[PDB]
RNA sequence: GGGCACUCUAACGGGACUGCCCGCGAAAGCGGGAGGAAGGAGGGGACGACGUCUGGUCAGCAUGGCCCUUACGGCCUGGGCGACACACGUGCUACAAUGCCCACUACAAAGCGAUGCCACCCGGCAACGGGGAGCUAAUCGCAAAAAGGUGGGCCCAGUUCGGAUUGGGGUCUGCAACCCGACCCCAUGAAGCCGGAAUCGCUAGUAAUCGCGGAUCAGCCAUGCCGCGGUGAAUACGUUC
């Protein structure tokens, strides 16, 4: 009587519930669409239920929190696969392959001391 | 001009702090000079009888300190005389519930900073800089050790150039910190110059 | 803009608030 | 500039000396160390020795110069350019 | 120039503004702290002596 | 000059053409505007005959402008020449007044460089 | 460099066509990592493209890069006391990339004033065979066939 | 019922902060586990070096780890026994109600 | 009301071992698959070999000796380290439309905070001022993040580009803003249309770009420094140079 996943990018996180619905979508109060008012990566995190057809087989109940948009959206993504296995065990494959059931850690570079940024370095007058 | 300290290098990883408490924002850094002034008088008083290391333990008005010397019975006096007048003039500059302890020393050739301060004497003693080096390791390799290091670097031999010269023995890597690389750098002072004396001596990986 | 000061992010560059930033 | 909730900062040791000779007595030429000390209207008239680190530079203060301060006409550098 | 330094600055300042800051122990004129009372230099020089309370090398 | 002491472009805004008015800036441009109700979206070659008397007049008796402009700030500067304040020596050489840098930079005031 | 043979970075096809392609063209278009922005002026581009030619722009700029897919290109070889331009078969991967880099170039060349208008403008033309997108290449295989005398140099 | 723990040494105040619970909860009768209060990691940065040489530094941090613990039935057996607590050094303790 | 599911937090652990398959192998290993969030050092970190540059630092401290002894010491007011025909280095902003402005609408982190952080109210176009609740701080505050988005304007101009310059008008701190503070408002809007010879950085969450914190700190001339996240590419044939 529910299904919930949870994904994350970057400090971004995010807790997906999917549900038996038409195919809406709230995902921290407001309309997915409005909640991402012109993003193009936006139907991207709903290509996982894409790849086992399940778009409008349901409806889901979405938080998320942490970093920006592109971390939310992702880690949404993350969740809801991460989810379709909870309630398709054998739907590992259908995603897996297609990698949306995995997160990556891709994460930041720590600012590195005598570098301007955690890679870029001052330029200089050697002579 | 590299080399990381090897007790910073191993706090709370191989070997734990001196002065142990927590302070606020606002006793903190008066309660370090406070430990700083203490470490002050007793290195000096303490000096003769082979003074290792000084633990501190506060907590409440009060505050606890330990002396590990290879020698207690300098510091202690008769009947405890010369280790009863150190907690009356001690608090007279610190001010407050104050102990001080006196812990004993298995060996003491097994302390690197105890070692040191000895070759530290023996070189302002005038004797041979590079045998007394070679000297301690020995001394340290008998002391059941398996990684011993004395380095000396200054106007050896009264030379006006000055100079590196050190001994080792046994298994002494600078990059493990599962290893007790015991630490601890006496100094010479000289008419004719200054000697800084490094040893280190590691006791073992656990 | 970032340098300019009578405008919003002119202020928002130098950590301001004015007539043209207003809390 | 100095705020005008707080009122026109003379040193009030050299304001002393301007009003001792506004009514008991003016001029004679002081050699003050002020220059925070704003021009003010007791003063005009006088000869200011104002000092600037090496001399009192004499500047006789004027209906067309008060607002500013002391240290804005005894010049602490020289200048006669290079080459 | 130094110890007149070191002992005026510890005395009450004229103004509060004059009251300025020092490293009680080395006497480092900059790159002190009130957190601690000291200088950067014997800051890195306790810390690896470990001498510095709960404070321990950065590293992440 | 259809606008007082100065002939404004046209075919662009009110309240931004008056900028080219010296002394008449933005902060300025809706003041009249707002005091002449002229909605400052209309151009002013649109203008009415009336309305650019009441954006003329009015901005004609509440400030100095142009000529007059210019005629105040040279005094205020040239007085302090006279009295040779600091700021007066900084224009009596022609170098930094805000205590600006003068072993490099300020080369708006220096103008080019000058060979040696 | 000097190890082994670099990887090839898969994209992630687009949101709107489903390809990689275009998601590599919005990343010359993306500024500053503004691909929102970028993604933007791309499917307006497509927007104007349609309307004066009622043929799937995605077969257009299908097309306009095929016409600017240079085959031959010169690199310059210093044998000796003289560098030569030794042409060469450019590579795939390379001529996307090339083609992939003068369109925006030559569309940034243009003269009108909207994003979306130009990127698209260069992608119609190439359709056809026409712009400075063309020129590169046209200008580029020739002058290797200008020295065709020197394949023998080739690497 | 607030009880509050503080120290650096994570490992002694944990160790604290676990007598306070098997005792209170021996006498009783209610008791909230342990809460660690996140770090405020007081950070230092220092040049290495005693002179120039910006471009190389060495972090020291300082890490105020904290631990939080109640009595829901509190209980005075409790209370009493609790001024009986050879709890260690490195940590500060408040109690709140 | 309650509830630890979850998010989160911080202590203890599991985890990748080339350990399994095919494969070329003498072995060591290399290619590739599957399984796994993650694979062949996982991404980075701190960790710097005997040693070189008679490298830097008596100006943090220490110390050899030489030199100063109503002075080469010490306190104080003023004044320089902010000068200025020039000649380099490291940045800030830019020269525009994939842009500038106005308003409106969401999304971080790591931090900092008790004559500190400043809620909410009110004065003022404002900096700010004055009241005043709350927070020994996972509560409470700084605090809003910006790039973005949704709308409207700017129609190719040295402009609604740039904010240098200067006048005028104040704040705030401080005993005291004259050389010498920054924040606020007005008017003025200078050079600059992608920059010669020469040269710098970076290989993946990197460069690019947006902004935010903290230490130093009465205020701070900070575009710095150390950190913090947001959005987010191109390319590497090859080793001649
Ligand atoms: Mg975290
Ligand atoms: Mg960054
Ligand atoms: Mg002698
Ligand atoms: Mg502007
Ligand atoms: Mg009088
Ligand atoms: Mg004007
Ligand atoms: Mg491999
Ligand atoms: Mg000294
Ligand atoms: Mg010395
Ligand atoms: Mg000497
Ligand atoms: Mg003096
Ligand atoms: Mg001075
Ligand atoms: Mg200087
Ligand atoms: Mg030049
Ligand atoms: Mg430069
Ligand atoms: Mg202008
Ligand atoms: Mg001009
Ligand atoms: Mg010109
Ligand atoms: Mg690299
Ligand atoms: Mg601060
Ligand atoms: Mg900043």
């Amino acid at each position: 009587e529910q299904y919930y996943g949870t994904g994350r990018r970057k400090e971004a996180v995010a807790r997906v519930f999917l549900r038996p619905g038409n195919g809406k979508v709230t995902v921290n109060g407001q309309d997915f669409n409005e909640y991402f008012q012109g993003l193009v990566r936006a139907v991207a995190a709903l290509e996982p239920l894409r790849a086992v057809d399940a778009l409008g087989h349901f409806d889901a109940y979405i938080t998320v929190r942490g970093g920006g948009k592109s971390g939310q959206i992702d880690a949404i993504k993350l969740g809801i696969a991460r989810a379709l296995v909870q309630y398709n065990p054998d739907y590992r494959a259908k995603l897996k392959p297609l990698g949306f059931l995995t997160r990556d850690a891709r994460v930041v570079e720590r600012k590195k001391y005598g570098k301007h940024k955690a890679r870029r370095a001052p330029q200089y007058s050697k002579r | 001009g590299n080399k990381i300290h090897p007790i910073g290098f191993r706090l709370g990883i191989t070997r734990d702090w001196e002065s142990r408490w927590y302070a606020g924002k606002k006793q903190y850094r008066h309660l370090l000079l406070e430990d700083q002034r203490i470490r002050g008088l007793l290195e000096k008083e303490l000096y003769s009888a082979g003074l290792a290391r000084v633990d501190i333990e506060r907590a409440a008005d009060n505050v606890a300190v330990t002396v590990h010397v290879a020698k207690p019975g300098v510091v202690i006096g008769r009947g405890g005389e010369r280790i009863r007048v150190l907690r009356e003039e001690l608090a007279k500059l610190t001010g407050k519930n104050v102990a001080l302890n006196v812990q004993e020393v298995q060996n003491p050739n097994l302390s690197a900073p105890l070692v040191a301060q000895r070759v530290a004497e023996q070189i302002e003693r005038r004797f041979a800089v590079r045998r007394a080096i070679k000297q301690a390791v020995q001394r340290v390799m008998e002391s059941g050790a398996k990684g011993a290091k004395v380095i000396v670097s200054g106007r050896i031999g009264g030379a006006e150039q000055a100079r590196t010269e050190w001994a080792a023995q046994g298994r002494v890597p600078l990059h493990t910190l599962r290893a007790n690389i015991d630490y601890g750098f006496a100094l010479a002072r000289t008419t004719y110059g200054v000697l800084g004396v490094k040893a280190y001596i590691f006791l073992g990986e656990v | 803009g970032k340098g300019d000061r009578r405008t919003r992010r002119g202020k928002i560059w130098r950590g301001t608030y004015g007539k043209y930033r207003p809390r | 500039p100095r705020s005008l909730k707080k009122g026109v900062f003379v040193d009030d040791h050299l304001l002393e000396k301007v009003l001792e000779l506004n009514a008991k007595g003016e001029k004679r030429l002081i050699k003050t160390w002020s220059r925070r000390s704003t021009i003010v209207p007791e003063m005009v008239g006088h000869t200011i020795a104002v000092y600037n680190g090496k001399q009192h530079v004499p500047v006789y203060i004027t209906e067309n110069m008060v607002g500013h301060k002391l240290g804005e006409f005894a010049p602490t550098r020289t200048y006669r350019g290079h080459g | 120039a130094r110890k007149a330094l070191i002992e005026k600055a510890k005395r009450t300042p004229k103004f509060k503004v004059r009251a300025y800051t020092r490293c009680v122990r080395c006497g480092r004129a900059r790159s002190v702290y009130r957190f601690f009372g000291l200088c950067r230099i014997c800051l890195r020089e306790l810390a690896h002596k470990g001498q510095l309370p709960g404070v321990r090398k950065a590293s992440w | 000059a259809r606008i007082a002491g100065v002939e404004i472009p046209r075919n662009k805004r009110v309240d931004v053409a008056l900028t080219y008015i010296y002394g008449i800036g933005k902060a300025r441009a809706k003041e009249a505007l707002e005091k002449t109700g002229i909605n400052p979206a209309t151009r002013v070659k649109d203008l009415t005959e009336a309305e650019v008397v009441r954006l003329r007049e009015y901005v004609e008796n509440t400030w100095k402008l142009e000529g007059e402009l210019r005629a105040e700030v040279a005094a205020n500067i040239k007085r302090l020449m006279d009295i040779g304040c600091y700021r007066g020596l900084r224009h009596r050489r022609g170098l930094p007044v805000r205590g600006q840098r003068t072993r490099t930079n300020a080369r708006t005031r220096k103008g080019p460089r000058k060979t040696v | 460099a000097r190890r082994r043979r670099a990887e090839v970075r898969q994209l992630q096809p687009d949101l709107v066509y489903g390809d990689v392609l275009v998601t590599a063209f919005i990343n010359k278009i993306m500024r500053d990592g503004k691909k929102n922005l970028a993604a933007r002026i791309f499917y307006d581009a497509c927007k104007i493209i349609q309307e004066k030619t009622g043929q799937e722009p995605l077969k257009v700029f299908k097309q306009a890069v095929e016409n600017v897919k240079p085959r031959m290109e010169v690199r310059s070889r210093r044998v000796g006391g003289a560098n030569y331009q030794v042409p060469m078969e450019v590579s795939p991967r390379r001529q996307q990339s090339l083609a992939l880099r003068w369109l925006v170039q030559a569309a940034n060349q243009r003269p009108e004033r909207r994003a979306a208008v130009r990127i698209a403008h260069e992608l119609m033309d190439a359709a056809e065979g026409k712009g400075g997108a063309v020129k590169k290449k046209e200008d580029v295989e020739r002058m290797a066939e200008a020295n065709r005398a020197y394949a023998h140099y080739r690497w | 019922i607030r009880i509050k723990l503080r120290g650096f040494d994570h490992k002694t105040l944990d160790a604290s902060a676990q007598k306070i619970v098997e005792a209170a909860r021996r006498s009783g009768a209610q008791v909230s586990g342990p809460i660690p209060l996140p770090t405020r990691v007081r950070r230092f940065t220092v040049i290495r070096g005693p002179f120039k040489h910006k471009d190389s530094r060495e972090h020291f941090e300082l890490r105020t780890h904290n631990r939080l613990v109640d009595i829901i039935n509190p209980n005075r057996k409790t209370i009493e026994q609790l001024m009986t607590l050879d709890l260690p050094t490195g940590v500060e303790i408040e109690i709140k109600t």
